[PDB]
RNA sequence: ACAAUGGAUUCUGGUAUGUUCUAGCGCUUGUACUAAGUCUCAUGUACUAACAUCGAUUGC
């Protein structure tokens, strides 16, 4: 859920807009 | 990035590169480092005019069967040009005049009573929206068939039906991307026209092959009664080589894209050399008419070659009953002549083979440049000096022997 | 950087709707990534 | 009616027929028109006028012999 | 001698292509016109209106 | 202890543009001699693309 990272919107950003946690910062 | 896309291999299907008719990606160079647009989406061609579209309105070429989704014009003009002077429909009489050319050299084992080529409607050859027979097939004794199985199948079990007849049917598509399986193609197109009432087949229990315009693929998919499956796919492989209205489809794609393949005292040495002269096959001598006409006369000839170590003669025959059925036929004279050339080497033993072989006139040596390339050791070189020939003709005993 | 990575992903996909407009289609699937990053000796652009 | 691409044509025996004539004759006429149109010019230069005056004798002749034929 | 004749010919002349194209343009008209009259006197002098 | 996935195509493109092409009435005067068409390939020329052309190493 949008949870104060991403976009704004995927429209003018030439992207997707797909974001994803990383698996990398857990500890 | 080559191994991130998937190999080499993997990138070419994307690509027209087996449109080319070049076996391999190897030493292979384009030719001009800039390239112009024209020739940038001509190579990739299968993989922008694909199938696998969002939208796009679904046209046909006015003489091919070449389908475009939407309007990319720079394409447009490529495959008008590639595909111009009605070519999609002398391809499709190709091979059509072609399998009739191989039924009846073995139409005892097949005991066949005749096999005829059809009345073939003009804007057939480009209708994928239904089809006819080509080539009908009429048989003495009454022929089991098998169940309708692709052309590599193993096994056949043939108490299923017997008839009397069998037909066949050329079909031509040009592969995308996305579809090119023309093992599927067939299976789709057999399964689809034999079911559908509109689609005229004299008899059922034919078989059909496709060819792949796009990456020169041949497929067959019906039911064999015996010997054909091993029959035609020995003469598919020299059909799919030696065609020359697929050479001029080759032909064309090579200068669309613009990609060449790289890689007098020598004369009677020990080197084995072959002299062709073509003169001799082709000779028409006038008639005259009552008024006024050209008369449809040629008389039979004969394919000449020389060995200077060998210091002999050999000679193939070529009677004018051959002759009878085409158009442009000295044209196809030099494709005859490659044939007997690369028999007249494939019959003697290799080290027995020549080197190189050189003719007189270049006019021919391009198919001969085709059907000999069996081996690797042979070089063709033309006649630095011309040389006139035909003393056999005008020699009376090797004249005697051919009319 | 954050800045100067959503940059080169805007650069980058100008200079392929820049092929894209060449042709009259700016449509994905008729452009892979091997029309655009493949070496220009197998025909490509040869696009890093 | 078309005959474009039949000559004037200078030949006379090769058309049997008159009313095929008839049309053939215009064919002349309307040359004889533009030509003797482009006759007289405010610059009135020899080689034009000179060129001009060899058609209108070659012409006259014809019609000499259209006359001979009757 | 040679560029002082062409120059002199490039300064004397100010009128450009539709000018001059309007020039001769309207010299063939005239013409045109002066045939046709020509064409019809002859006529009448042989009668023909 | 992560389930998050934007696109997409039509139109406006060097001969443009411009002119003339009265057959069919309007009353009065005024028997001057034999080259067809289509298709394909080759070469030559002209026009045209408002096309492109220099990326790197040596034996006196």
């Amino acid at each position: 859920s949008y949870n104060g990272i991403g976009l704004k919107s995927a429209k003018g950003s030439s992207t997707s807009g797909h974001v994803q946690r990383s698996l990398a910062s857990n500890n | 990035v080559i191994q991130a896309l998937g190999g080499i291999e993997t990138i070419l299907e994307h690509t027209l590169f087996k449109g080319t008719g070049f076996n391999s990606w190897e030493g292979l160079f384009w030719e001009k480092s800039q390239i112009p647009n024209r020739r940038f989406t001509l190579w990739w061609s299968p993989t922008i005019n694909r199938a696998n579209v969002y939208v796009g309105f679904l046209v046909q070429l006015d003489l091919t069967g070449i389908f475009l989704h939407g309007k990319i014009p720079t394409l447009k003009i490529s495959l008008i040009q590639i595909f111009r002077a009605h070519l999609w429909q002398k391809i499709h009489e190709s091979i059509v005049f072609d399998i009739c050319q191989i039924l009846d050299g073995e139409l005892d084992v097949l005991q066949i009573e005749s096999v005829t080529k059809e009345t073939v409607h003009p804007r057939k050859s480009y209708k994928m929206n239904s089809s006819a027979a080509d080539i009908t097939m009429e048989s003495v004794h009454e022929w089991e068939v098998s169940k309708p199985s692709l052309l590599h199948e193993t096994n056949d079990s043939f108490k299923g039906l017997i008839t009397n007849k069998m037909w066949f049917d050329v079909q031509l598509r040009y592969g995308d991307y996305d579809s090119h399986d023309i093992s599927r193609y067939v299976r789709a197109k057999f399964l689809d026209y034999t079911t559908d009432n509109v689609s005229m087949y004299p008899s059922p229990t034919g078989v059909m092959i496709g060819i792949d315009l796009a990456y020169n693929m041949y497929d067959a998919y019906g039911n064999w009664f015996n010997g054909l499956k091993p029959l035609i796919q020995n003469s598919m492989r020299t059909i799919m080589k030696a065609n020359p209205a697929l050479y001029v489809l080759r032909e064309r794609i090579r200068k669309g894209l613009q990609i060449y393949q790289s890689s007098y005292a020598e004369l009677f040495n020990n080197d084995i050399k072959l002299f062709v002269d073509d003169t001799n096959v082709y000779r028409v001598t006038v008639h005259k008419t009552f008024e006024g006409n050209v008369a449809t006369k040629a008389i039979n000839g004969c394919i000449f070659t020389l060995n200077p170590k060998t210091g002999h003669l050999f000679l193939k025959i070529i009677h004018t009953s051959v002759w009878a059925g085409q158009k442009r036929l000295s044209q196809l004279a030099k494709w005859k002549t490659a044939e007997e050339v690369s028999a007249l080497v494939r019959s003697l033993p290799k080290e027995e083979q020549p080197k190189q072989i050189i003719v007189t006139r270049k006019a021919m040596l391009d198919p001969l440049e085709v059907h000999m390339l069996d081996f690797p050791n042979i070089a063709i070189r033309p006649t630095e000096l011309r040389l006139p020939f035909s003393a056999a003709m005008s020699i009376d005993k090797l004249s005697d022997v051919v009319m | 950087t954050e800045p100067l990575l959503d940059i080169l992903v805007k650069g980058e996909t100008r200079i392929q709707n820049r092929v894209k407009l060449g042709l009259n289609s700016k449509m994905p699937t008729r452009f892979p990534p091997a029309v655009f990053y493949t070496p220009k000796e197998l025909g490509g652009l040869g696009m890093i | 009616k078309d005959y474009s691409r039949y000559q004037r044509p200078r030949n006379v025996s090769k058309v049997k027929s008159i009313k095929e004539a008839n049309e053939w004759k215009r064919q002349v006429s309307k040359e004889i028109k533009q030509k003797s149109t482009r006759i007289y010019d405010p610059s009135l230069n020899e080689m034009q006028i000179a060129e001009l005056n060899d058609e209108l004798n070659n012409l006259f002749k014809e019609w000499k012999r259209w006359q001979w034929h009757i | 001698k040679e560029m002082l004749a062409e120059a002199r010919a490039r300064l004397l002349n100010t009128q450009g292509k539709k000018a001059t194209r309007k020039i001769r343009e309207r010299m063939l008209e005239e013409s045109k016109r002066i045939a046709e009259l020509q064409k019809r006197r002859e006529l009448k002098q042989a009668g023909i209106n």
